[PDB]
């Protein structure tokens, strides 16, 4: 972990080494053109956690009767609802752990009681369903039934506010890679063809990085587990 | 006649515990939505102990309430 | 919106147009539009075409400028007259009339040519 | 002096709302339209209403935004007579009414 | 789930940096050309939601004796119609969003007795037809039937006028997608050799991102359920 | 993805046919009684004004009706 | 001797028919139809709690009103 | 077991806490209900009623 | 469906922002190039409703006594026809729902009883014949035969004029479609050679999206039914 | 079952609501239909 500092020095004293947009002193990336680096620094940490399975992160969700839809956006949680349009929140988190709207793909869900409910089974009465990637249904909520989604979850979304989130969590073997997307996108804007030649080296060399983290699996990304289907199936 | 429950609504700090012990996630809420309670006893603990170890030296002179009065 | 609420939604009704007799099929939109022209600023970005012409030194045209202490009006009474009535209160009043090479005044829409060349 | 001002000693009644718009405190609006009805008994017919003002050039595209949008209220509303505040500000600013595209 | 305004701010400190469309502070797009991100923004939205089902929605559609087609139009909800053109509207939208008039394919139909409706099956009696996508047909109105439509729903179509829709609602991973199809149509829209292929490189990078998340799945596009005919068939 | 709603067919609080249907069926079979208030909620919101000045009046059982 | 049943022409307020009580949506679409009467009773519900306190008053007065009048 | 909840949702979504609200105290508002002719009784005269209240004070002195 | 004024402010603000037929405030075609754009529209409709079969549509044509011949043309309407050289029209439409000639291709051809009758059969004595492909031949014309016939429609073509049509009614995934083939139209009109590859590049991408449409089938044009030659063939 | 309904629909179509109208009120058209004579008999004089 390092402060988004560290990144702009990095990239001050990296890729974007010989650009206009650095200081004097090659420490930073000129005020005015920071948060252009804060839009593509955001997109390219999206999809580092698409094709690698890196974060996984649950929220808990509360049944409310009478709603059967349950979004997962920050005006529902409790940390960050507004009582004049809302009655009450269901998703639960803390102060210092405010949701954040992170969710990419359910994985599994799990009641108060410890049992796993089936995702879009449409065969299955109780399975639950997911009209929209962000949106939990439920078609029979119950008196004090209490749900737990565990999804992949995105990294939070950096802001140069002082309130917002100011680090970065990414494994380190990926650092060239996101400093590659973040290069390629500075030389697409610009649209000269010298520029969109070495634009593409980029990218290239970014998804090179990309699929030698998956030839040697250096983020654990592959997973087993033991068999269990012996028994079921009563081979015995 | 009709059901009236739930964690949103019809519960608060206040409220005493209800019958539903063996649910996990109920007594953890439970605690966790008094947090402020428990913090108020706790940071003013150095208060209580004092005043536990001179637990019996009150008890005493609560027995003569009223005899204390014709004093003043 | 909801006017639904009110009821009186009974299909059976007396009004009929046999002009305009159709299926379910038929689906057409009415010729309502413009509903409501927005208020809006003008585009400075183009620059439109001028489609009259305005003779130089036009009586209508001209502006007057002068001390705070004093007052005058300027208006106009002939094909290429006009009178400046004016009332002196101060010795240092100095009344200035005016033609204004480019406009400052008039509407977008309204504004004539600029030309500082009166050779 | 509301004891004076009452509808029976003016024949008509002109109305402002300068300050409500130059925030976007576009919800206090329509107060302006029941004030002029009930609070002084003056008939609709007679309601005569100044839109906003506008001052700054800076400014004139963000306040004339909200300007629409009180015209649309007074439309609402059903004033008749309604009228800009300045010839001034409108000619600085060059205002127009064009239908707005249909592109979106 | 972002309003309208941040989109412009993104691209123009985004993909369209370097474009004069931008305001001086590269902040904003201009009024003059507002409408023209508005026609892209709003194809582009409609692409992704073809490819992908991400979205699902559900009408309530209540039989008029006398007519056999009901079209999915918006004049025709209970919201946003006018009472003196239909007399009675026979779409049911009275609590949450309104009628959106998105339709793309229908699903599936359900009738309020519980039973499934078949459609578009020529040889079954009592089935539905669809002589034209967004027109749902019924050869049998009856006194008190009413049917539940299940379609894939596009975006609702977005629009920077007053008392329009101005609210952005898609999985944060398609966001580079929308950028480069937006992208794509400006700069080939110059007619300049330049730009001409500047775009087509923006054109393949938005499909290269679409199969991306087909490749991972990010969407949860495929669905799965318990086989039922094994116990149909009387396999036993 | 998503489930139809009128595909309705597949212990002391929770009910079979639906928590949140059995309340709106509840008042549904009462609907007479709500709306009857509802159309005199004028007469009643009058009574309510001076409500206090009725009970007053009632405390005073055999004063106000010796006299008559 | 002709139908005349529907929605439409059942878009008024008006008792409930009993033959489709089993209609889970003709329930719903009753009580949401009727929407506005809820309202009404229940942004009140303050002032009807205090002269439902205070039924046995009313009716006290009520008994003996004619002979009220004559007081006047 | 029948899953109507969604329609109820379809058809009411946020507006089901009224009818919670309302379905909780219905007993009260069957009291209120079945005395109706009561309190209109009562409503037609208010006005005699509250006259009687302000001139009261006499018949202590003639009681 | 929108009016024809918004086709012209997308095309305006679409592909045609670059061109010379735009008003200065790109809200507008030009108007002495507006009939341009008309034609080349009705084109480019007529061949998205032949590759896709949206719209069906049918007619009612009563059998009158010597004649064997049925033209499907419009001065044969009962609301267009002209007594003078009219003996009395045998197609019957509706005021507000005048036929069109709208004919593609017959599909199928119910009588007044409920009896479906072959087309081009030549071995079936009383199959009906097509000589022409909208012109429909009755062999036996009956004292009280009424037939229906069900085709496929092309969309209604369009007219500037305040009588004639003024809407557009097909899926809004085709509009992108829609605004290439005009493009394609428009460029290719130009004989400068810098056009011309523009030109195919829009014809290129209209081929792409209509196949794209076919593969994920947006429009429903794929259809089954349930089998009854099991019956017929007496397997039981 | 008959599916006659596509029929009314093509053939008539909006003009339907017209015939529902009149066919709720028959009772009344009938009892004056029969004694139209009688009324042409006042209007006579």
């Amino acid at each position: 972990m390092y402060y988004i500092e560290e990144l702009f020095c990095r990239l001050a004293n990296g890729v974007l080494n010989n650009t206009g947009i650095v200081t004097d002193d090659r420490g930073d990336i000129e005020d005015d053109s920071k948060p252009f680096i804060i839009v593509a620094a955001n997109e390219a940490l999206t999809r580092l956690h698409g094709r690698f399975n890196m974060r996984n992160n649950n929220v808990v969700v509360e049944m409310q009767e009478g709603r059967t839809n349950y979004p997962l956006l920050a005006k529902y949680a409790v940390q960050s609802y507004d009582p004049n349009e809302v009655k009450c929140p269901f998703i639960m988190d803390l102060a210092g752990e405010k949701f954040a709207e992170d969710v990419i793909r359910i994985l599994e869900v799990y009641d108060d009681k410890g049992r796993r409910r089936p995702l879009n089974d449409r065969n299955n009465p109780c399975s639950l369903f997911t009209p929209r990637p962000n949106v939990l249904q439920n078609n029979a909520p119950k008196a004090w039934e209490v749900l737990n989604v565990m999804y992949q979850a995105k990294h939070p979304k950096l802001s140069t506010a002082e309130d917002g989130y100011n680090e970065i969590d990414i494994p380190d073997t990926l650092d060239p890679a996101l400093d590659a997307y973040i290069a390629y996108r500075y030389y697409t804007s610009l649209n000269t063809p010298e520029s969109s030649a070495k634009a593409a080296e980029y990218l290239s060399f970014y998804d090179s990085i990309c699929r030698e983290v998956v030839e040697y699996d250096l983020t654990s990304d592959t997973e087993v587990d033991t068999n269990t289907l012996f028994r079921k199936r009563g081979w015995r | 006649t009709i059901p009236n429950e739930g964690y949103c609504c019809e519960t608060l700090n206040d409220p005493i515990v209800d019958k539903m012990i063996g649910n996990a996630y109920y007594v953890v809420k439970f605690v966790a939505l008094r947090m402020p309670f428990i913090k108020n006893v706790s940071d003013n603990m150095t208060q209580l102990l004092a005043i536990h170890n001179k637990l019996t030296e009150l008890s005493a002179i609560y027995t003569k309430l009223d005899e204390l009065q014709l004093i003043h | 919106i909801e006017d639904y609420l009110k009821g009186k939604n009974c299909l059976a009704s007396p009004n009929y147009d046999p002009d305009d007799q159709h299926s379910s099929w038929r689906e057409d939109l009415p010729q309502f539009k413009k509903d409501r022209e927005h208020l809006t600023l003008v585009n400075t970005r183009r620059n439109r075409t001028y489609n009259t012409k305005l003779n130089r030194f036009d009586p209508e045209y001209w502006v007057v400028d002068y001390n705070a202490l004093m007052v005058a009006t300027i208006i106009p009474y002939g094909s290429k007259s006009f009178k400046v009535p004016c009332q002196w209160r101060t010795n240092k009043d100095f009344l200035g009339v005016r033609w204004m090479t480019e406009d400052t005044f008039d509407h977008h829409l309204y504004r004539y040519e600029t030309d500082p060349n009166y050779l | 002096p509301e004891s004076e001002w009452i509808f029976p000693n003016y024949d008509f009644v002109q109305i402002e709302d300068y300050d409500w718009i130059i925030d976007g405190r576009l919800d206090l609006v329509p107060l302006t339209f029941d004030a002029a009805v009930n609070r002084l008994g003056y008939p609709l017919n007679v309601v005569h209403y100044f839109i906003g003002f506008v001052l700054l050039p800076e400014d004139a595209k963000k306040i004339w935004a909200d300007v629409d949008k009180a015209w649309g209220l007074a439309l609402e509303a059903g004033i008749p007579h309604i009228y800009p505040w300045s010839y001034t500000q409108v000619m600085r600013d060059g205002v127009i009414y064009a239908v707005p595209k249909v592109c979106g």
